[PDB]
RNA sequence: CCUACUUCACAAAGCGCCUUCCCCCGUAAAUGAUAUCAUCUCAACUUAGUAUUAUACCCACACCCACCCAAGAACAGGGUU
């Protein structure tokens, strides 16, 4: 179909290669990360009506993977389908004049120079940390005195509340 | 006429005093559903399961149905079948299960 | 009858499907009805244990009225448990963002504050137009009236009744209105 | 505009008017005159 | 009745009034004695805001109400009759009778906040954010104290703060 | 006395218009009449009465038991006439009493079956902080009345 | 064209079986509203 | 202490009980319960609460004959505010006198 | 409850001062009557 | 407690505000309002 | 987030780099009755006037001894073609 002003087309799944510098003709420098599209195919189409009403869907597969360690009912979907199993599977919001028949493949120039993307990753896993590391917390003087309470968060709450209010920031997970 | 109550449901109630005035006499005979008020009951009678070469194949087939859930889903569909909420589902202890009556009173 | 036990005690605590409509009725005389019937406080053998209640099919709950300027005055309030989360919206505003919370909020106050408030309301069915399931419309029985008037507009009003209606005054000829 | 609990015309042109839900006093000659219920 | 028509022909405005039919009272009202029309027909705590068949007959073709001294209606009459009409137009009775303008109509507003006895203007009055303690609790008012003295046959009074 | 219709000219709820009284009057004696037919013929089984006894009313039928909770100076195997009956009713028709039926019409009969006492019931009284403790326990006589029979008589 | 019994169920076969049952019972004049047996002395 | 205090409450509640009940009968057959209660009281007939709920549990015909009556009582009192009597005063009503 | 049982002049609980309470409960089926109870 | 004589209004006993209440004066009111007559 | 710089070095960091999107109402104005002028309207009504009936994320029911991991206190998770 062609292209109408209130239309959305699909993305891909790309690899975190690295960065690199790079320069503008007016002598500025940027920092760039280089995505790699490895084995990108559009992997199944529901309808508008089938999910939410709201909008289609297009899920579209990331990297080949091995297939004797994955899930049977994976393992026969991607038989019917007829192609690698992928590592990851992301979901794609579309107008009905912009899917595409599953299993074709998306390359990098799908994307052209000059465009603004946005891109969604896990974010690199830091475990159990601090508050101070988590949240920014400043901590408490090195030596004045201070008796085991360098990196405590200090006070959670009020005395009159009589609890901690659920939004409370404390060590965790980051 | 007068009536109290209407006199289509459940009842055609009249109501009387004798002439000593003391009693009062209630008549109310049962009214019929009539049959223009009612319609039949259907007969479905489905038979799919005949292919042209073989006749047990379908008593075989009649024994296809099985699946199984675990507790989540299961809990969940129970809820919706039967309108419930889902904490009705959820087992109980030893001591709830030991100490519920099994051989309770009979009434009738 | 004679009704064989099981049969019988089957009949006698027989689930009933009601439907009631909205469209211009107060959601607070809607949920007085349905409360009742999902407690079933309309049975004589009605009892908290016995679980005798029945399912109300509340439809056009988008098109509900309130008396006065209760659209305007009428205030939800609730609290996300995170600090500045206290949230207030109108009647309005509730409405229009959801069809059918007035209604349910009206019937959740009204029902008993005890656990079988949450089942009361699993037998509750709201749609806010007339379209209903296939499967519910064939269980529905027995529709009950509305509990408002619909106070009949000037235009639908049959020119007969206007004969019959007097003219409580003449006017001035020379008038321009 | 100015609150008051007792408003009055403080001039001919003054003139009382019930805007969304309350008393006003406008004037036109002397916008000093601009009062408000409170 | 009386109207002003104005015809525009060859740089010349004709302006004419003319008279038009006008209809009388009917041929015996029960209380000829009576010196309101409601006092004249027994009307007097017996008409609410549903009675557009009776409210219709004092307001202009564009919802607008007419003067007492054309009417014929007591003070007090009137008031409850102009209080009904503003009920009756908030209640979305009266269809007919909207107010004039050339092409304000198209930019549809919210859609049919269905509502009766609306006493305030729907634009200008403030949510009830605190609603106060249970000894004076903020209400709502419902309906108009002007018709404290209607007919009740409830044995219970009409509900005007609720 | 004339008053145009609206919302308040008239009372919400509909007209009633009784029937005229000599008319029935003359409906009262047939209906009285055809239920004294059905009773003098027996077309009824299986009738209920409504009994006052012991400070209490009893719905009662033949053939079943109730519990009183007090002696009743009676051996195990008397039998007795239930009196004070204010309702007995059949299939198809029902009798009123104002507020006792008739002598000659019902006829309850019951016969004493157990004369017994109650389980124990504990009355226990108690105060916080203030050495307030009584314990009683009581056992109330009771007595067991089989129902055997409820006839009716035509003197309707 | 004339009803002579009816009878409750949660499926329809079951509702006619217990239709059946009762008008079994009231042709045969063994209901729960039967004249109750009389125990007395001739 | 709760189970001698208990007993009390059982009164209060089995009354409650056979109140509800009869209030549902009563608006099944279009009544209400003070208006049940009232006429059937002023027709000199002395149900209580429990046989009257019991009447409505498992004698529907003789309660929905109560009902009735009771309905006619309640029609013949407005028709006596009404009139004063004048002459008839109504049927059910004639109370029995008793001496 | 009633009050109109004391304008009918009938003891407003109907529990005194009536045959419903003052009539015997019960006599023997061969017609001897019961002993006066207590109350 | 307060004197008997206060600055505060100082509320009644229940018992009284119920003989206030019950003791208001009522306007006699006349079969047919003044005006509607000739 | 680590390509430069810097503490450092198969990492983690800042002193370094990259990204960051809707309103909100108090008034100011048309037509116009009650009160045939006029009147912004707790009159019916027309505007500035409503961001929302928002879109972005995330959403695969059972290979799993074992090994590795940018995943992790344990458990869990990703990979092993
Ligand atoms: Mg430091
Ligand atoms: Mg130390
Ligand atoms: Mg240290
Ligand atoms: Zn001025
Ligand atoms: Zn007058």
């Amino acid at each position: 179909h062609p292209w109408e002003p209130g239309s959305f087309r699909v993305g891909l799944i790309a690899l975190k290669l690295g960065m690199m510098p790079l320069w503008t003709k007016d002598g500025q420098k940027h920092v760039v990360t280089l995505l790699q599209v490895q084995d990108c195919h559009v992997l199944k189409y529901t309808s508008k009506e089938n999910c939410n009403g709201k909008m289609a869907t297009l899920s579209v597969g990331g990297k080949t993977v091995s297939r004797f360690r994955k899930a049977t009912s994976i393992l026969e979907f991607y038989r019917e389908l007829g192609l690698p199993p992928k590592q990851t599977v992301k979901i794609f919001n579309i107008t009905d004049n912009a899917a595409i028949k599953p299993g074709t493949p998306l390359y990098a120039a799908h994307f052209r120079p000059g465009q603004y993307v946005d891109v969604t990753a896990k974010t690199i896993g830091k475990g159990f940390q601090g508050v101070m590391k988590r949240w920014g917390f400043k901590g408490q003087p090195a030596t004045h005195g201070q008796t085991k309470t360098h990196r405590r968060p200090g006070a959670v709450a009020t005395g009159d509340i009589g609890r901690v209010w659920p939004g409370t920031k404390m060590p965790g997970k980051m | 006429t007068y009536s109290p109550l209407p006199d289509d449901y459940n009842c055609n109630v009249e109501l009387a005093l004798t002439s000593d005035g003391r009693t009062i006499v209630c008549y109310h005979p049962s009214v019929d559903i009539p049959y223009e008020h009612t319609k039949p009951i259907p007969r479905p009678d489905p038979v799919h399961n005949n292919e042209e070469t073989h006749d047990q194949v379908l008593k075989t087939r009649l024994e296809e149905k099985v699946e199984h859930l675990e507790e989540g889903p299961m809990i969940e569909q129970l809820s919706k079948m039967f309108f419930t909420t889902k904490h009705r589902w959820y087992p109980h202890g030893r001591y709830h299960r030991c100490r519920k009556n099994l051989n309770p009173p009979k009434d009738r | 009858s004679s009704f064989s036990r099981a049969p019988q005690q089957w009949a006698t605590f027989a689930r009933i499907w009601y439907l009631l409509d909205g469209k211009m009725q107060p959601p607070g005389k809607l949920a007085a009805m349905a409360s009742i019937r999902l407690q079933g406080l309309h049975k004589p053998v009605y009892h908290a244990l016995s679980d005798c209640g029945d399912h109300v099919v509340i439809m056009n709950t988008r098109h509900i009225a309130f008396s006065g300027n209760k659209w305007e005055q009428k205030v939800y309030s609730s609290h996300t448990g995170y600090p500045g989360g206290f949230r207030q919206v109108t009647a309005a505003q509730l409405h229009l963002r959801d069809p059918v919370a007035i209604v349910k909020l009206a019937i959740y106050g009204m029902l008993p504050k005890n656990l079988h408030r949450r089942t009361m309301m699993e037998r509750l069915h709201l749609f806010p137009d007339e379209y209903i399931p296939e499967d519910i419309l064939k269980n529905l029985v027995e529709e009950l009236p509305q509990p408002r008037k619909i106070p009949k507009r000037l235009d639908e009003y049959t020119q007969e009744e206007i004969d019959a209606f007097p003219r409580l005054w003449t006017p001035p000829e020379d008038y321009r209105l | 505009f100015k609150n008051k609990t007792v408003l009055k015309k403080r001039c001919k042109d003054c003139y009382l008017v019930k805007r969304r839900g309350r008393w006003y006093v406008y004037c036109k000659t002397h916008p000093r005159h601009k009062q408000r219920q409170m | 009745f009386r109207e002003v028509v104005e015809t525009q022909e060859g740089k010349t405005t004709i302006i004419e009034g003319r008279i038009t039919a006008t209809p009388k009272e009917s041929p015996n009202p029960p209380n000829p004695s009576g010196q309101c029309p409601i006092c004249r027909w027994n009307l007097k705590h017996k008409y609410n805001y549903d009675d557009v068949l009776l409210l219709s007959q004092f307001i202009r073709p564009h919802g607008g109400m007419l003067p007492r001294k054309i009417t014929g209606l007591c003070q007090e009459e009137h008031r409850k009759i102009e209080e009904c009409v503003k009920m009756a137009h908030r209640a979305g009775l009266l269809p007919n009778h909207r107010p004039r303008l050339p092409e304000g109509v198209v930019p549809k507003s919210k859609p049919q906040l269905n509502r009766y006895l609306t006493r305030w203007a729907p634009g200008s009055v403030k949510p009830i954010y605190k609603k106060g303690p249970r000894w004076n609790r903020v209400r709502m008012p419902v309906g108009s104290p002007l018709l404290r003295d209607n007919v009740c046959y409830s044995r219970t009074p009409w509900k005007l703060y609720h | 006395g004339y008053v145009p219709k609206t919302s308040l000219s008239s009372p919400p709820w509909p007209e009633v218009v009784l029937p005229d009284p000599v008319e029935e009057t003359r409906h009262h004696a047939e209906v009285v009449k055809k239920v004294n037919e059905m009773i003098v013929t027996g077309q009824y089984g299986r009738l209920f009465a409504v009994v006052h006894f012991a400070s209490r009313q009893w719905k009662v039928t033949s053939e079943d038991l109730i519990l009183i909770g007090n002696e009743l100076d009676l051996a195990c195997g008397e039998r007795i006439r239930l009196e004070k009956v204010l309702l007995v009713g059949a299939d198809n028709f029902t009798l009123l009493g104002k507020p006792l039926l008739g002598k000659d019409l019902v006829r309850v009969e019951a016969t004493v079956i157990e004369k017994t006492e109650s389980w124990p019931r504990i009355i226990m009284r108690f105060r916080k902080r203030k050495n307030f403790k009584k314990k009683r326990i009581v056992t109330t006589p009771q007595t067991v009345l089989r129902i055997n029979s409820i006839e009716i008589a035509p003197c309707l | 064209k004339k009803l002579i019994a009816e009878g409750p169920g949660e499926t329809v076969l079951v509702a006619e079986e217990e239709a059946a049952r009762v008008a079994l019972r009231k042709l045969y004049g063994f209901t729960e509203n039967r004249r109750p047996w009389n125990y007395s002395k001739p | 202490v709760k189970c001698t205090k208990a007993r009390y409450l059982k009164k209060k509640n089995m009354r409650t009980l056979w109140i509800n009940r009869i209030t549902a009968a009563s608006q099944e057959h279009g009544l209400k319960y003070p208006a049940l209660i009232g006429n059937l009281v002023k027709c000199q007939v002395e149900l209580n609460r429990k046989v009257l709920a019991d009447l409505a549990i498992y004698e529907p015909k003789t309660f929905k004959s109560l009902a009735a009556l009771a309905s006619r009582r309640r029609h013949e009192g407005f028709a006596a505010a009404l009139g004063d009597g004048k002459e008839p005063e109504g049927i059910f009503s004639r109370v029995v006198q008793y001496h | 409850g009633g009050q109109w049982r004391l304008q009918q002049g009938l003891a407003a609980n109907p529990s005194g001062y009536g045959p419903l309470t003052e009539l015997p409960d019960w006599s023997y089926a061969d017609g001897r009557p019961a002993p006066p109870m207590k109350g | 407690g307060s004197k008997a004589v206060t600055r505060h209004r100082r509320v009644m006993h229940f018992q009284r505000q119920k003989l206030m209440a019950v003791t208001e004066y009522i306007p006699p009111k006349p079969a047919i309002h003044p005006s509607c007559l000739p």
